[PDB]
């Protein structure tokens, strides 16, 4: 919802951040190291 | 290798550089 609202108000550099909070195709940097996933939500990783 | 060279590489690069000799606490401190 926050990302959709920031897209409608065209704050692009924050909308892409709020999309990075759920999906990043470039992986995630956790404690300096990369991760093995791309979806930040575990019921989106495993289809619950 | 000096502190000028350490601040260029990323933390994963540095942790792969000194993985065996140090134990990540002194690596983080450096």
């Amino acid at each position: 919802m926050v990302f959709q609202r920031l897209l409608q108000e065209q704050n692009f550099t924050e909308s892409t951040r709020w999309l990075r909070y759920i999906w990043n195709p470039a992986g995630y940097s956790v404690q300096g190291e990369m991760q093995d996933y791309y979806w930040n939500v575990r019921p989106l990783e495993e289809d619950t | 290798l000096l502190l000028t060279n350490i601040s260029f590489m990323s933390f994963s690069e540095f942790r792969h550089r000194t993985s065996g000799t140090l134990t990540w606490r002194e690596t983080d401190f450096l």
